[PDB]
């Protein structure tokens, strides 16, 4: 383990676990998470929230003076945050969101209305809109090209284009597709509700080339000049076919992602296979399988994964790096497959510590400095060490569950 | 219960019975704010509810805060005079040794300044120690501070001999090995517990600290209150966390890997635990603020026992020898009471 946890709880320093700038826009977060740079060097955080009904903004250096902006939607999108998409266009959060009923909402957030005082937003900062009948074919994945174009995909495999003619208005551009077909043999049909081989992650390469993975594993890749399937690989008949299980992957989620021209794909197998090859010209060509090391089963589940330039790390022998993380349950595992050569056969995984020191102390009873005695003592440790939003939603959680405090040395109720 | 009245100005400080002398075993004093004040306890008729009253003998004044106190072996009894010697802590921040003969101090000696504790003193304790020939060879007097020291203050023929001994952290704590003066314990505010021989590194800590059974997080801060030993050969050593949680140790046998017993008070105890004289596996610990006393057995035949509940904070408490009486000092007043199960 060459890395280690450092936990950080942006309003730990503050009484208030909310900032008192708070705004709520309104158009007629614990499911998703991410930070965006933008053009001043600040970090955007946002999150969307369980129902993806709401969307939060807060900048990452000033969370509790700066002002974290609540969203309202009419209705949650129609695939979570994989019907959503955020860029920066022009001075402007350009944020476009495919809702369930089928409508497009396009937000428009001036950057300056995300670092500013206003409590106000003027002119149009949202746009409803219908370009397709969504309710027939549904859409499961909406993927950002160009501040005008970009690419929707559908449930039943059908991939749907989307150009911006003025500002503001958006039409479907179809892509030729005869994968269909193969409703003719006897081990498919149109009408079933298996058999679709649906996008499950995708990148774009050279601004012109869309690679994606399907729920079979295939990477195919479109040519967006073309508007035509120009490869189709099965990238698991490269490795030892088992006849035994393939899972074809049930979700959309993080299976690829590029850097320069060089691919890394996540296949499961035992939920461990990273593939790996080269992108050229559009050609792919495999490198190498490199394998998980998971075991107690192998129950992790990918969240998020980053191709990225080599780190400096304990070992020298390096050509690029993968940073992987893992989740099972609330517990997460991060680690960094280091690549050493152009050659993708020599490795070598780097694991970390999936939890913080103050944490480990505190669950192996390390922790010889913070004071003892008191039951009150005990509440100013627990309350300094955790923060007052979480050391309030716990006394919320307690007084819901009817546990109250009997007395002020009720050590029965400090032990919950 | 009998209940006996403090002077109206007297605020009590510290409780302790004369237990360390056989000779005066019946000799109460009371720490205050002016000094120390000496109560006799006899069998009268009364009923045999109690059969125990206090009389108050008298008043040793010395002008200033009693906060710790501690007789000694030394103490003798006459006709009538009572010869005494009395360890304590002033407001002065000294440590100090008062040998009188009834109300009158009539010698003093006194350990303060830069060559006394450097903070706040929290505790101390007294042994007599004697040579082969057997006269008294020395007095030894041991105490604790926020100063990170631990003090040995030995009173010999020739004169004093002080020294001086860093710690890791407050002494909270500190009683020389019934029964073996060559060893005792110190007690760290940071949970560690240190066994000693003064007469030679030191030879053993324990730390309540990690150990906490944590079926039930004893919670952030556990500062340690207590630790005593038990036994009459100080054959046991048992340790008490202000949240209430107890440990228990025993040194005899075979080889050892962990605490032999541990447990829980079912309030805080701020004042620690005070161990029974005669039955190993009980003390007492009060929840001084609100005035109740749990009975504590380490064996859990106790099942929650709390023989006292007064309507008043404690300031403090101690078992007369006997093991059946209990005094305890409140804000105003000191209480006799006889739990009848123990006589």
């Amino acid at each position: 383990a060459c890395l280690s946890r450092i936990d950080a709880n942006l309003l730990q320093y503050y009484e208030k676990p909310e900032p008192n700038n708070t705004v709520d826009l309104y158009v007629s977060g614990s499911e998703y998470s991410n930070c965006l740079l933008l053009s001043n060097s600040e970090y955007i955080c946002y999150h969307f929230s369980s129902r993806s009904t709401l969307l939060t903004f807060y900048p990452l250096s000033d969370a509790y003076h700066g002002k974290t902006i609540n969203i309202h939607l009419p209705n949650a999108s129609m695939n979570q945050r994989y019907t959503l998409t955020i860029q920066e266009v022009e001075q402007q959060l350009l944020v476009n969101v495919i809702l369930k009923d089928g409508s497009f909402l396009t937000l428009q957030l001036p950057l300056s209305f995300l670092f500013s005082s206003a409590n106000t937003l003027n002119g149009e900062w949202f746009h409803l809109q219908n370009p397709y009948d969504f309710t027939v074919r549904v859409p499961h994945f909406l993927f950002y090209v160009s501040p005008q174009f970009s690419v929707v995909f559908l449930e039943d495999g059908g991939l749907l284009g989307l150009k911006k003619v003025d500002g503001v208005h958006y039409e479907p551009l179809l892509f030729n597709d005869n994968s269909y077909l193969k409703s003719l043999t006897r081990f498919f049909s149109r009408s079933s509700k298996s058999d679709y081989d649906s996008v499950i992650s995708c990148k774009l390469f050279h601004e012109r080339y869309l690679i994606v993975l399907t729920q079979n594993c295939h990477l195919k890749i479109w040519d967006l000049t073309s508007f035509t399937l120009i490869q189709d690989y099965d990238m698991v008949s490269q490795s030892d076919s088992d006849p035994s299980h393939f899972r074809k992957v049930e979700a959309v989620g993080e299976y690829l992602s590029l850097y320069n021209n060089t691919l890394v794909t996540l296949l499961p197998l035992e939920n461990g296979l990273f593939q790996m090859g080269t992108l050229l010209v559009l050609t792919y060509t495999f490198q190498n399988n490199i394998p998980t090391n998971l075991s107690a089963s192998a129950i992790w589940s990918i969240v998020d994964l980053v191709l990225t330039r080599p780190l400096e790390l304990n070992v020298e022998a390096s050509y690029l790096n993968l940073i992987v993380l893992w989740k099972s349950g609330t517990a997460s595992k991060l680690q960094i497959l280091n690549v050493n050569d152009e050659s993708f056969k020599n490795y070598e995984w780097i694991e970390s510590v999936n939890k913080s020191l103050v944490d480990l102390q505190s669950e192996h009873d390390l922790d010889i400095v913070t004071k003892t005695g008191d039951v009150e003592r005990g509440f100013c440790n627990l309350k300094s060490r955790y923060g007052t939003q979480i050391f309030e939603r716990a006394q919320q959680i307690l007084s819901e569950n009817k546990i109250i405090m009997a007395h002020n040395e009720d050590e029965e109720y400090l032990a919950n | 219960s009998n209940q006996y009245q403090l002077p109206l100005n007297v605020r009590p400080y510290t409780t302790t019975w004369c237990s360390q002398s056989p000779s005066c075993s019946n000799l109460l004093a009371i720490g205050h704010d002016t000094g120390i004040t000496i109560y006799c306890a006899s069998e009268e008729q009364t009923p045999g509810s109690t059969g125990l009253t206090l009389q108050e003998l008298f008043t040793i004044q010395t002008g200033l805060p009693t906060l710790h106190l501690s007789f000694s072996s030394s103490c003798s009894y006459s006709e009538p005079v009572y010869s005494l010697f009395l360890a304590c802590v002033c407001q002065d921040n000294t440590v100090r040794l008062i040998i009188t003969k009834n109300e009158t101090i009539i010698t003093q000696h006194v350990l303060g300044g830069k060559s006394g504790h450097h903070n706040f003193v929290n505790d101390i304790d007294i042994a007599d120690v004697y040579s082969a020939d057997n006269r008294l060879a020395e007095q030894v007097i041991a105490s604790v501070g926020d100063d990170c020291t631990l003090i040995i203050w030995r009173l010999t023929d020739e004169g004093p001999i002080l020294a001086g001994y860093p710690l890791s952290s407050p002494g909270i704590s500190v009683q020389f090995r019934p029964s073996n003066p060559n060893q005792l314990i110190v007690g760290e505010r940071n949970g560690n517990i240190r066994i000693f021989d003064w007469t030679l590194p030191w030879l053993l800590t324990l730390n309540t600290l990690p150990l906490v059974n944590t079926c039930h997080s004893s919670g952030i801060a556990s500062s340690l209150a207590n630790v005593r030993w038990i036994g009459s050969d100080g054959s046991g050593i048992l340790a008490m966390c202000k949240s209430g949680a107890w440990l228990r140790w025993n040194l005899f046998g075979p080889k050892n890997l962990l605490p032999n017993v541990q447990g829980i008070s079912l309030f805080p105890s701020l004042l620690g635990a005070c161990p029974h004289p005669r039955y190993m596996d009980y003390f007492a610990t009060a929840h001084s603020q609100h005035g109740l006393i749990q009975l504590i057995n380490t064996y859990e035949k106790d099942s929650n026992s709390i023989p006292i509940q007064l309507g008043m904070p404690i300031v403090d408490f101690c078992w007369h020898q006997d093991g059946s009486h209990l005094a305890i000092a409140t804000e105003g007043s000191v209480l006799l009471t006889r739990l009848m199960g123990f006589t």
